[PDB]
């Protein structure tokens, strides 16, 4: 536990200079945002209990996404 | 996020092709990754799904391609 | 407003009584393995399946239309103007190709 | 979970009372144990006794359905 | 560790959704959301250099992440 | 929608063994048990008559 | 003989899903709308009595909602 | 001939390729239009409300 | 330098932020699209 | 510098008149399905554009 | 013949293309100025104080 | 007091949503 906290008061009192290599690369690139999707599923159709216009931002990713409408272990089972 | 990787992560500049945004013939990973990166600016923000187009890559694609290669070779030390 | 309900009602009779049934995974099979190079700009497989996936993915005018051959005398299917190209579109243009 | 999910007081009064009794009966497990399928029972197991409209999605199984392939249609007027 | 921002760098509030990932992809994803923001913000309150960075521009990142504790937060959260 | 109905069009599918004589036989049996045509043709006795 | 029919539709290859102890039964619509409950709960009097003779309790709810592994769900909206 | 040209050769071969796929689509759509969907149709027609 | 006296800010493209109105924008776009079909 | 605001206040006139208006995008538009390699050095629709 | 030999095939296919585009773009301008621009300018011009 | 309901809460926002 002492190791932990030494450790942790080294990594604090430290100074850096940069992120990791791979954050570094990533900022490098730049997008350009463009008109919206097309609804994936009907606005007045309840998917999910709570995710409704009160709850907007859930309910508007899901519509505009759409639900995963196909089990994940399968999915990743050819990955 | 399966066909939102694939037909909303457009790797090509609206306007038309950029200098800079040119994937080299063997690199062709990076076409992989940015797909990432599209995806999180996109779903980041609070909001609709929005449609989204790379801009630009400062140092060009061979620059990035070298700095992943890079680190792929550094990394387990 | 009077009419539709009654082709809604008798597509979705259709859907339940039909031994056909619409997979959409036949498309993206087969355009999985038309060959093309990864440095053209442009590239048919992906347009043409960007561009089949219906708004909100309603799969359900086929059955009204097939419903619809019932009351032709009251009726009269078309189709609408946003499937048209905006502009009326352009040869050189492989997606108006699609549309 | 009131406070963060702007559940309606007079639910959570109604929950209250039965962690009231709880307490103050012989064993506060037991208790809970015998008594936790109220909300189930007399909410989402006696729902919409009488019907007057809404939305039901459309979907689709495929074949095979081992393969648990579903397709979805779109939303039916309910009756 | 994948909890969004409210608001910061001056600008808008509840810009941000939980939807933003874990890791390096979330960082990236907020920094390129908000970076001219960012970059404004960092000039007008004197953290200011001469070398001109590909993402900063002329602002000195280097100082204002360390004092910040940008930097150290971002390295003690992966311990 | 057009592009829905291009989509119907291709990609019909049918059950891997089919048999249409016996799918169908399965399919319609409980549908002629209904009597909503007998009312119906009542009700147009009686729009006639008044 | 619409016990006999219901059951002779129906197949584990295309109506039951498993797991475990937990299992659930899909009764398909028909085309003239949905199977008479009558015929549902005489067929669940019969799995009923079924389980006991080889010691297996059956605990079985009808109630018009599907539950799998905890999950629940209503008139195709999961809660 | 007066088109072609606009185009590089490798997204003719594509374009050519595509279209002889969707031409040779296994879709069982059509036949089924042809064969039993009347067949259908005339078995609801006599049980419509309308 | 002097042109666009101090709002110069070399990268003319990608300069764009998220603050409001391209949110707002954003869902008067999507709701027209579901409305127009 | 006599007469160059008397153009002026004439193509102010013009714009309050006419009912034609500009719409860049349409150049950056079409130039968006313009077929190209990307190994090429030399893109002709980037130069056009810029 | 005496000046495509120091350019890539694709690079001419893409010029080519590229003019096709230019050549048949949907600009309404000069409509505009060979059928109303002359009515507005008869219209403007007794008014003008030159 | 001001303990309206939920529904017209939900319907509210949906109002606001359809406005353009």
């Amino acid at each position: 536990l002492a190791e932990m906290d030494e450790t942790l008061m080294r990594a604090r009192r430290h100074s850096y200079s940069s992120f990791s290599k791979l954050l570094e690369a990533y900022l490098l690139v730049k997008w350009r945002m463009c008109e919206a999707r097309e609804p994936s599923v009907d606005l007045r159709l309840p998917l999910c209990a709570g995710i409704d216009p009160l709850n907007s931002d859930p309910f508007l990713k899901m519509v505009s996404v759409g639900p995963m409408l196909q089990s994940t272990r399968k999915y990743f089972a050819q990955t | 996020f399966d066909s939102m990787f694939k037909h909303h992560v457009k790797l090509l500049p609206k306007d038309g092709r950029h200098l800079n945004t040119d994937i080299p013939p063997r690199m062709g990973w990076l076409r992989a990754i940015l797909r990432f990166l599209g995806a999180g600016m996109v779903m980041t923000a609070t909001g609709v799904a929005v449609d989204i187009y790379l801009e630009d890559i400062h140092g060009g694609g061979r620059s990035l391609g070298q700095r992943f290669m890079t680190w792929m070779r550094q990394e387990g030390r | 407003t009077v009419i539709q309900p009654v082709l809604q009602d008798i597509s979705v009779l259709l859907q339940r009584i039909s031994p056909l049934q619409i997979d959409p995974t036949i498309i993206s099979n087969t355009m999985s393995t038309v060959s093309e190079s990864t440095t053209q700009t442009l590239s048919p497989a992906s347009s043409i399946l960007g561009k089949l996936r219906p708004s909100n993915s309603d799969f359900s005018s086929f059955r009204v239309a097939l419903a619809g051959w019932l009351y032709n005398g009251v009726v009269t299917t078309v189709i609408d103007d946003s499937s048209y190209p905006k502009d009326g579109g352009s040869v050189t243009s492989l997606e108006n190709l699609w549309d | 979970l009131q406070q963060t999910a702007g559940l309606d007081p007079s639910l959570v009064k109604l929950g209250v009372q039965i962690c009231l009794h709880a307490a103050a009966s012989s064993s506060y497990a037991w208790f809970i144990l015998k008594t936790k399928s109220i909300f189930p029972q007399n909410t989402l197991h006696s729902m919409y006794e009488s019907l007057e409209g809404g939305y039901c999605p459309n979907l689709e199984w495929l074949e095979p359905r081992s393969d648990y392939k579903f397709m979805y249609m779109g939303v039916m007027p309910l009756s | 560790w994948g909890l969004p921002l409210v608001k910061a760098f001056g600008s808008d509030p509840w810009i941000f959704s939980w939807y933003m990932p874990t890791g390096d992809l979330g960082m990236y994803s907020w920094i390129s959301l908000i970076r001219p923001l960012m970059t404004r913000w960092m000039v007008a309150n004197g953290y200011v250099t001469d070398r001109c960075s590909p993402v900063f521009g002329n602002a000195d990142y280097r100082r204002c992440f360390n004092e910040l504790k940008l930097y150290q937060g971002y390295y003690m959260a992966q311990l | 929608d057009a592009r829905a109905i291009t989509v119907a069009l291709l990609s019909g599918k049918y059950p891997p063994d089919l048999v249409t004589n016996v799918w169908y036989a399965d399919a319609i049996y409980p549908m002629y048990a209904d009597t909503e045509v007998f009312s119906n043709l009542q009700r147009d006795m009686i729009t006639c008559e008044a | 003989p619409d016990v006999l029919r219901l059951m002779k539709s129906l197949t584990i290859q295309r109506n039951y899903v498993c797991q475990g102890d937990d299992g659930l039964m899909i009764i398909d619509g028909t085309t003239a709308g949905k199977v008479n409950s009558e015929t549902i709960q005489k067929m669940l009097e019969l799995i009923s009595k079924y389980g006991e003779e080889f010691g297996w309790k059956y605990d079985i709810a009808y109630d018009g909602t599907a539950e799998y592994l905890k999950l629940y769900f209503i008139f195709g909206c999961r809660i | 001939q007066r088109y072609q040209p606009g185009w590089t050769q490798s997204l003719v071969s594509s374009m050519r390729g595509t279209l002889d796929k969707l031409k040779l689509i296994k879709s069982m759509t059509p036949m089924y239009l042809q064969q039993l969907a009347p067949v259908e149709l005339a078995v609801i027609a006599p049980m419509l409300p309308f | 330098l002097d042109l666009d006296a101090h709002v110069a800010s070399h990268g003319l493209h990608g300069n764009m932020t998220l603050t409001s109105s391209d949110i707002q924008r954003h869902i008067t776009e999507f709701i027209s699209s579901w409305q127009n079909h």
